[PDB]
């Protein structure tokens, strides 16, 4: 479990299932203990509805339609998959991910 | 190029969660190990002073004293009359007045019919109104413990649900805030012990190849340091006092626990630490506290201000009976750049910890003389804090929240939660 | 829920602004869709726009420049506006009621014609 | 654009007339079929290809194969006479297509 | 033809739910989701749903989460056990206006005190309504059916507004008609995430600071001739009422166990005057004859209607119950509901008497000992309703008249929850079309 | 949600603009109401990827329309019925074809595809 | 050949769950229990393991205590009391039995005490050294049960959870283990009745073909033997003892339900049986017996042995009084190679430790008049110690219920599974 | 539900669909029959997470491009499909049940993500 923290991101990408795994699982305690359990479902079933709104409900490597805008990042294919981790990757593509996810379900539902 | 989605990605932000026990065998057993793996090439910035696992454990640890409370007797009737006298037996000059022998009309377990009853109270435990009554009576009643009840410290775990992990600072020289480039993750954390004390850290975790020194701000004289010892320094404390228990039917099916007749001499409780031993342990103190403070400071160690009993001297729990030491033969010394120190101890019975009012119990009385060692592995301590004229700086013994001893136990945890969804660009398309 | 007869300026001048209301009778406006369709003088249908009152409108591109289309349920009608008016765009205007199914194949069909307004571009 | 259609013609009564629509842009998308005559608005005869309007005779018809449609009138009447129009929605281009109309007379 | 599968499709029924807290923000409003920034409301155009204020369930709902928070609340609290005793009472006058006597009684008593060998004998000022002789020997009225858990200090009855929120696949369906009844079909309907706020307010006869009717009076009733069932009237523009306790009491504290402390009443500080609320005369005449005019509508515009008092009953329901700041004010509405009408500055001044032991709910064995409140209370409120009963049939007359009834505190809610109804969202659907594998 | 903005409108109406990018006691209560959430939504989850339509808002099936169900019009139900109205009208049915399309095309196609 | 993946396969293993009762902390039940058999099944169930048992213990528990939660503590009562002999038409037997007890009791103030007197059974007051106690003043006062609150058993239903299944074996002969060629999978167990009895099983099943003989290990003289029956017995038990209940108000709100004086003659509770049906019965067990000891060996039933009244007496609730009747009259006879009534003589006790829980009892109050009530004996626990003895056995409460779900066992249900086939992805 | 137990292996792949309807459906029998529906959940869901891993998506029949190791059972199809149920595959499988799913996680699935 999240050994790869350190590799690249190509070295990272063959480890997914693991991580996949591991996010499902007086009377006080019993309920902080149960709404865990709920949240942690709902988190999944609520990141699953956006795997499934961009077309690959089932995969656990998805590759679309949408064109790489240059705005974000503007670096090599080599860099960013053989010198980087992807701790790396999510502070530098951070503030913009609210807007991939945009088109990234246009160019899912209305394209096909 | 086009966008990729990974689900599975190893990235993962600071978060704010519950975890729950894994008190091995309200709480479940552990695995066979709790299996760690080094992340390697990870630099992950810590922070013991915003972590919520200590304010976690805080509330957990009171919650589960007070459920060990709910099924327990509630002294109602104790709050009476109490006629005293001195106890004026083969005393010594240290424990003149101290103990009382109290006469008191008690409820027997049929309604109508009361008994005459004598025990033996603390003076601690008793205010004047020869007429005296018991401290609590004018907050509230309190919660005698079920005698069966033990106050040792168990080791408990804190796991983190699925979609969170918690991450341990392996850096040695990690002082507590900032980047930490030896990281593991951990299904949970190692056996942690709830052990309560003020001013002295007992029987915890010890540091490697130095003493290491923990402070929000070194500069601000208002954040207690923590101070994590290399070696232990061991105390040994005693209650010379052979004692014997009396049960007194209080009610039906309710038992109060009184000290009877102490059979022998009464002398002072008392623990002893080693001269040699804590002049070494303040010598690396000194050491390590001059790289903070200038090579050029004079470091004065003196006892503490003032107030409460419970914050003015170091309170602890020997062996089922709760010790008040009057910690001011350890911290008197002067520093500039085979013996036995002895504490004299009170005892109280009558107790209100964490601060709370309204909610007191009573710890029954235990038989015979109790012995108990322990590690000293740490202090908490507070700077003095006057002007920069002196080249002379002071430190006095804290002992303020409780949270405190569990930061210097959970102080290489931070919990994080895992988000998994990870766009990068890649060939692929379609 | 057939339309009235529609309302409209009679003659628009050159660059000119067109405005044509559509009432419905026997009915709510916001069942269907609606649209506009233009025949010209010699005889061709020019389908100009379409919308249903939630907001979903279909214009055509040839026009989206100058078309402005809307509802009013209130008062049960509908509003086009054909801005800089050219000599081509002198026609019969009809206000359609329409179907629409749509399953896997999206479909449309122009169920009640209206009379029409007839425009003429002139000065 | 305008889709293709049968240039304007005549029948003899009783026969039949067959009018077709066609174009690239056409495909498998559902032809309505329309009239026009003097006096009136257009209406609505024939929907999906094949769906007879309210107050459509059995005598019209329609159908679809390939990029062609086409409306089948049987047993013409002088009642017939008028222009008719194939209309189609286009998706991909979000356009309505209408046909460009061909004028049905009767002869006799 | 082929069935095709249709998942979004707009279709609800009639459901019943477990709708939740919302808040704006010492009550139970902390543990209740809180509001978001602005309210969601959608108009379903042309659809018309049926309604009835008359069989809903968030009614019934809200009651049990009221006497639920209710008791949650008086339950930390301390319970007055000790105070079932014998106490000796001596009446009060000193500074008696001719119409507060007998009202207040002075009774000494022997209460338990911090240790439990010793008594101390203490005093406190009771009122008339919350003793009982038992033959100058009195006891608290309590004291033969249940022990009083008194309210702590610290809590506040004010009532917060509270919204219900359907949870997720649920809705809530607004009728925006000005002119509906309360059953039968709205013809303007929005669906809403949230309710509006509902103040949880507590009264008997006069419907106070509740939401006011648009352009016209409204009568609401299940069975208009039925005369068991309740008329609800909602008034369009409120009728401003004021309610004050003139006498200036003082709190005491007796320590009667441990961390126990009873409130009493110490000796007030100036005259003994009788708490009364003022209602304008001229206001309440012209909502009165409002009233009227829409009460003919349902009886014929040649009958007289007549307004009459109470008939009977205990004191909450022949009196306009309510607490006004702490204080539990029981109010003689007898000037209010004293007219005929036939076919065509000054004040009004209701007595009112105060009650410290309060059996709300009309729950026995469950009582509530409200601490006094120090000082002088006045509180300004707003009629905008009432709850009326015709009596009988008095058949072949021309004669209608009517008296102010308590009923439920149902009927409270029912005229905030009325426009509003629970469905249950289908998804799912499935419709033919021409469609194949 | 607040999609319902549409529930006057007919079903042809509808089905279109549906295309367009679509302390311990308390604590029981929202805990029983998104646990049953999850289940619901679980539920037509499920239902539909037994139908095989998992992912497909609208989807067709192979089940034809019996002839003792609507029996009324195809130009009409879509021009002069509004879902409502359909659910009304259908409602006592939707149990038979649920079964038809769980049985149907699902169980008897996924067999057949390596049969 | 190649893997392929199934969902939905019909398998199971032996699963732990917590099931949901559903009557007619319950919630309402189904129209009918749908029992789907299933062909060519063979299932092996385990009566002695199922804890499907050991959890209808917890609820039933559980369900009596919070039952007991709002009503009235007796705290009070715990006082010195005054106590004579009850004379007046005392009867040769019951004598000493009943006491005439005075006492001084709280009221509603707190300052006024009232002197009240009660009839007290010999079985709940012990003497302090005239004056008396009740017994449980040494070990905890207790609460009284509500009059309004029945004690009337009203059927459980268990339900399987989602993902589980309950199967019940159909078997006409089951031993209690083993296989069961005839298994059916049932959504909600049938109406099981929580009667609460010692030695005698009251109101249960009955065997349908002949009398049935279930122990874990029949060898082993230790575990118990649990007898079923094709037929029932009829017992009639009854307390000709019309007697009055007074209300004493002991506080606020609170009221002590307490034995007035008794109208007539004092006569002792007892439960008749026929003699004729126990014997055949009695014979058609040692039959059963015979299968499993042989058919040469001597029967003898001797009456219990010893230990406290609830385990040594056939202790039941007869209309709200709790009744503890000695069987010794039952279980006295030897069978070597091969009208009239028996008369029982039952105690009425009124402070109740049930199901051996030490520190909580209940005090039953008096029910007014005569009480009568019928029921039916439908088996036995018995206990062994080349003659064989057996005794009435009083073991846990568990084995009452054991008899009922003997034919129950809960499973968890797999959906996946792999299965070779000729097919490539 | 279940009716298919003791009927044979292929006759009981007709009703995979029944089975799977079943699967999902005081304040302390709330809680404890409310860790019942959340485990009854969570579990369904953990199944579908271990299908959707192996390529099975949201199918009910698959078809795995991993081979049928010949070291398992050595029967021929006609009887695992013919003379036996669903129970005694299970029973017969046993243990080589862990290897099977690692080989659908990772021979397959992985090496053809990786692949493609
Ligand atoms: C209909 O609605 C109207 C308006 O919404 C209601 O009228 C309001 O009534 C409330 C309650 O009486 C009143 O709030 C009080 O106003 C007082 C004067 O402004 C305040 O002094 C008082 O504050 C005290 O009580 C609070 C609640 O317990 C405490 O939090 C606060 O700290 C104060 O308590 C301290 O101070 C007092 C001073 O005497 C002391 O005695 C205490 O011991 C303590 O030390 C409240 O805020 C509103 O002001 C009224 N609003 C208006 C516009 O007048 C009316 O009651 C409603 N009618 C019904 C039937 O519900
Ligand atoms: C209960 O009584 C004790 C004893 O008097 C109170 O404690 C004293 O409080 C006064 C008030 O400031 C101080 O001056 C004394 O020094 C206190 N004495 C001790 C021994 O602490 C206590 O405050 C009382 N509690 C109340 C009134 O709630
Ligand atoms: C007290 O009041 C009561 C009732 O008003 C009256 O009967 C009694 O005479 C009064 N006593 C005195 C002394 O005023
Ligand atoms: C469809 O179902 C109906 C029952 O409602 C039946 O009468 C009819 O024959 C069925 N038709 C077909 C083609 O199955
Ligand atoms: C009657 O009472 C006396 C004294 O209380 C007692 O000794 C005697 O045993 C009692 N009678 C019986 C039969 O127990
Ligand atoms: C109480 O006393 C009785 C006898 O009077 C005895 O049997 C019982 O064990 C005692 N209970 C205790 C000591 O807890
Ligand atoms: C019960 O019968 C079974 C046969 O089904 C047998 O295996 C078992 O040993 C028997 N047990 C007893 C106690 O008789
Ligand atoms: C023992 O006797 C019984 C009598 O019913 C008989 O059935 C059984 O076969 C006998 N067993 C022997 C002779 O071994």
């Amino acid at each position: 479990f999240l050994g790869a923290a350190g590799s690249t991101m190509g070295a990272a990408s063959m480890t997914l299932t693991v991580q996949a795994r591991n996010l499902l699982s007086l009377t006080v305690w019993g309920i902080k203990q149960l709404q865990a359990r709920v949240l942690a479902v709902e988190r999944y079933l609520r990141d699953q509805q956006l795997l499934g709104i961009w077309g690959c409900s089932g995969k656990l490597i998805c590759c679309t339609n949408v064109p790489w805008n240059s705005s974000w990042s503007n670096r090599n294919l080599s860099e960013i998959w053989d010198n980087m981790t992807w701790l790396q990757w999510d502070k530098e593509i951070s503030n913009y991910t609210q807007i991939i996810y945009g088109l990234l379900e246009e160019s899912q539902n209305q394209q096909e | 190029l086009w966008v990729t989605v990974y689900y599975g990605v190893p990235v993962w932000k600071d978060a704010e969660t519950t975890l729950f026990c894994a008190s091995d065998a309200a709480c479940v057993p552990t695995d066979p190990n709790p299996q760690e793996i080094h992340l390697e090439n990870v630099t992950e910035e810590f922070n013991m002073w915003k972590n919520n696992m200590v304010e976690q454990m805080h509330t957990d640890i009171i919650s589960l004293w007070d459920q060990s409370l709910k099924p327990c007797v509630k002294l109602t009737p104790l709050c009476v009359t109490l006629q005293c006298t001195n106890v004026t037996n083969n005393i010594t000059d240290d424990m003149r007045g101290e103990l009382k022998n109290c006469s008191f009309n008690m409820t027997t377990e049929l309604r109508d019919k009361k008994q005459k009853v004598y025990s033996l109270f603390y003076r601690l435990d008793v205010v004047q109104i020869k007429e005296y009554r018991l401290i609590n009576c004018n907050t509230s009643a309190c919660t005698q413990a079920c005698p069966k009840v033990s106050f040792e410290p168990i080791p408990i775990h804190y796991c983190a649900p699925a979609g969170f992990a918690i991450l341990k600072c392996k850096d040695k020289k990690f002082n507590g805030t900032g980047p930490c480039p030896s990281v593991s993750t951990v299904q949970c954390t190692h056996g942690i012990k709830p052990v309560v004390s003020t001013q002295l850290l007992l029987n915890g975790s010890l540091a490697e190849e130095e003493v290491m020194i923990r402070s929000e701000n070194i500069t601000n004289n208002a954040k207690n340091i923590l101070v994590q010892f290399n070696t232990p320094v061991q105390i040994n404390c005693t209650r010379p006092n052979n004692n014997t228990r009396k049960s007194i039917r209080i009610g039906p099916g309710q038992a109060f626990y009184a000290t009877g007749d102490i059979i022998g001499d009464i002398r002072q409780a008392h623990c002893n630490v080693s001269k040699a031993t804590w002049n070494e342990t303040l010598g690396k103190v000194v050491k390590q506290l001059r790289k903070h403070f200038g090579n050029n400071t004079i470091i004065r160690f003196a006892n503490s201000s003032g107030g409460d009993l419970e914050v003015t001297t170091h309170s602890f729990n020997c062996g089922g009976e709760f010790f008040y030491c009057n910690t001011s033969g350890l911290f008197n010394s002067t520093w500039i750049s085979n013996d036995s120190i002895t504490l004299p101890c009170r005892i109280k019975q009558i107790i209100n910890m964490w601060q709370r009012i309204g909610q007191c119990m009573y710890a029954p009385p235990i038989q015979g003389v109790i012995r108990c060692v322990s590690n000293i592995t740490g202090l908490i301590l507070t700077r003095d804090g006057g002007s920069t004229n002196s080249t002379t700086e002071t430190f006095r013994p804290g002992g303020g929240d409780m949270r405190d001893n569990w930061r210097s136990e959970l102080y290489k945890y931070k919990v994080v939660k895992i988000e998994p969804l990870g766009v990068a660009p890649t060939r692929c398309k379609r | 829920q057939a339309p009235l007869p529609e309302s409209g300026p009679g003659v628009v001048r050159p660059t000119g602004t067109l405005s044509l209301t559509c009432t419905a009778a026997y009915g709510s406006i916001s069942r269907h869709f609606w649209g506009w369709v233009r025949q010209s003088p010699q005889g061709t249908l020019e389908w100009i726009a379409h919308m249903h009152h939630l907001g979903v409108k279909y214009v055509n591109p040839s026009l989206k420049n100058r078309v402005s289309i809307s509802m009013d349920t209130s008062k049960n009608q509908m509003s086009l506006t054909l801005k800089t008016v050219t000599a081509t765009d002198a026609a019969k205007y009809h206000c359609v009621r329409m179907g629409a199914r749509m399953s896997d194949i999206a479909f449309f069909s122009f169920g009640d014609w209206g009379p029409g307004s007839l425009v003429t571009v002139s000065s | 654009y305008v889709l293709g259609q049968s240039s304007s013609m005549s029948v003899a009564p009783g026969q039949t007339a067959k009018i077709s629509c066609w174009g690239y842009y056409m495909g498998t998308k559902p032809v309505n079929w329309y009239q026009l005559k003097p006096g009136r608005a257009p209406s609505l005869i024939i929907s999906y290809d094949d769906e007879r309007a309210s107050g459509t005779p059995a005598r019209f018809s329609g159908s679809h194969s390939g990029s062609t449609a086409t409306l089948t009138i049987s047993n013409v009447v002088p009642a017939d006479e008028a222009d008719y129009f194939c209309q189609v929605w286009d998706s991909y281009y979000e356009e309505i297509y209408f046909g460009g109309g061909t004028a049905l007379t009767v002869l006799g």
